[PDB]
């Protein structure tokens, strides 16, 4: 019985230690360290759209009086500038989120 | 933070005396300058370092279980050493018979 008993403390330690690990799916160091990655994504995000949302203001009445698409080479650079800058920035921004 | 103080010095005394929003731009990129090169810069390095430390605490509660599990078998060993040795004395009493 007593064998048998060392055995059975020997189960019940490993439970409770994964039963709280689970738990802590996600520990207070851990939940720290996310939310600062948010705030540091957040205002780079931040940084991106502004920076952006002037080239962008600054192209617009002039891309405006001329005719074609990217071809006018004012709004493409508006494209490739959000786009890369910006956009595939947030894609991967929430893909690692 | 050196880099762009040295820039805010040139920068700022300027933006100081312009009224209005973003239009007023050099107010923005200053803004930027520092939401970025400091303030993300630093809430990703503080995050950083906290997922390590909690990367060195979760290598270290492993081995806490582990440690424990081999405690549980030195334990119940201990207790079957036991068992034989009444055993053992059983099968003394059967030499007496």
């Amino acid at each position: 019985k007593t064998v048998l008993e060392k055995s059975k403390a020997g189960a019940q330690s490993r439970f409770d230690s994964y039963g709280k690990l689970y738990d802590e799916n996600i520990n207070a160091g851990e939940n720290q360290a996310m939310t600062l990655r948010a705030s540091a994504a957040g205002l780079t995000t931040a940084v991106q759209a502004s920076r952006l949302a002037g080239a962008a203001a600054d192209l617009v009445p002039n891309i405006f009086g001329f005719a074609g698409g990217g071809s006018r080479w004012g709004a493409i650079a508006e494209a490739t500038g959000y786009v890369m800058e910006f956009s595939a920035n947030v894609m991967n921004t929430e893909a690692d989120k | 933070a050196s880099r762009l103080a040295g820039a805010a010095a040139d920068l700022v005394p300027n933006i100081f005396g312009f009224a209005g929003g973003g239009s007023r731009w050099g107010a923005i990129a200053e803004a930027t300058g520092y939401v970025m090169e400091f303030s993300a810069n630093v809430m990703n390095t503080e995050a950083d370092k906290i997922s390590q430390s909690e990367t060195y605490r979760r290598r270290r509660q492993e081995w806490e279980i582990q440690r424990n599990n081999a405690e549980a078998e030195l334990k119940q060993i201990d207790a079957q050493l036991k068992s034989l040795a009444v055993r053992r004395e059983a099968a003394v009493l059967q030499k007496t018979s």
